[PDB]
């Protein structure tokens, strides 16, 4: 990863992090505090005092 | 209405009788015999495709 | 998505046509039936 100097790593895929995200895209998703999207419930979740 | 009773956890102030969700829908009601709360839940559901 | 009912689960990986949804997506190919990859 020589490009001459310029430094990539900030933009680049992290191996080490289960999810293969550069160091940037792993703070702006954690940033959006997004909802629920199309998870299973198994309606066993659904039902309960939560 | 139609759906699964479960034991509610919870426990409702004892001169009102049952409760209810964001809807006005009942969520949940108190037994006339044995005076024990319970859960509401209609049956699980989702449409199928093909 | 779902559970889905009739296409067996194949370790392979294809550009696909009929989309199912969260990666998985089935096609029809080979003792020719319905497969989900
Ligand atoms: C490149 O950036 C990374 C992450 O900030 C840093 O750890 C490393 O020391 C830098 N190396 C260079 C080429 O300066």
């Amino acid at each position: 990863k020589y490009f001459g100097g310029f430094n990539f790593s900030q933009i680049l895929p992290d191996p080490s992090k289960p999810s293969k995200r550069s160091p940037i895209e792993d703070l702006l998703f954690n940033k959006v505090t997004l909802a629920d999207a199309g998870f299973i419930k198994q309606y066993g979740d659904c039902l309960g005092d939560i | 209405g139609t759906g699964v009773l479960t034991e509610s956890n919870k426990k409702f102030l004892p001169f009102q009788q049952f409760g209810r969700d964001i809807a006005d829908t009942t969520d949940a009601v108190r037994d006339p015999q044995t005076l024990e709360i319970l859960d509401i839940t209609p049956c699980s559901f989702g449409g199928v495709s093909v | 998505a779902g559970c889905l009912i009739g296409a067996e689960y194949v370790n392979n990986s294809y550009e696909c046509d009929i989309p199912i949804g969260a990666g998985i997506c089935a096609s029809y190919q080979t003792s020719q039936s319905i497969i989900a990859y």
